[PDB]
């Protein structure tokens, strides 16, 4: 396992969002990408179980306004430190938005906006730096 | 609300990353 490119990560982020939005058949994804996607969804599920074991409210009263605030959330989340656990939290926030805020089972224009924002943040912040992947 | 979310996510990151 090692660092991957921004190019690869842009692909991986979109496949991650389409998968959790249920707008890409497992079939239709490149195998290796489907591996990395599943790896990130599994980390997010683990991260969500710890959140849920400590806190009763879900993310849905802060993230209903992801529209103007998402980039603010993302920046606080990395202010004090960058590590892979903060990255997994970043992805679970994006998974929450797809799965409960945005219109379900669809690749709407807001999904594309979520994509851009996450992709623009992951890259501009060099998150690839703190999260290696298989092979 | 949002700053509060942030705080809770960092707590969660600390538990997830408890020691690694």
């Amino acid at each position: 396992s090692h660092k991957k490119s921004g190019t690869y990560w842009a692909t991986l982020i979109t496949a991650f969002l389409k998968t959790v939005s249920k707008v890409e058949e497992l079939d239709c994804v490149d195998s290796a990408v489907l591996v990395d996607v599943s790896k990130i969804i599994t980390l997010t599920q683990e991260f969500r179980r710890h959140y849920d074991s400590v806190y009763r409210a879900d993310y849905g009263p802060a993230l209903k306004n992801w529209k103007r605030d998402l980039s603010k959330l993302f920046t606080s989340l990395f202010v004090d430190v960058i590590n892979s656990g903060r990255i997994v939290g970043f992805f679970d926030v994006g998974r929450y938005v797809c799965e409960e805020v945005l219109c379900p089972g669809s690749w709407t224009e807001d999904h594309e906006l979520l994509n851009d924002c996450m992709t623009h943040f992951f890259i501009e912040n060099n998150l690839m730096n703190h999260f290696p992947l298989e092979d | 609300t949002m700053e509060n979310l942030s705080r809770r996510l960092k707590v969660t990151e600390a538990l997830f990353d408890i020691m690694s």
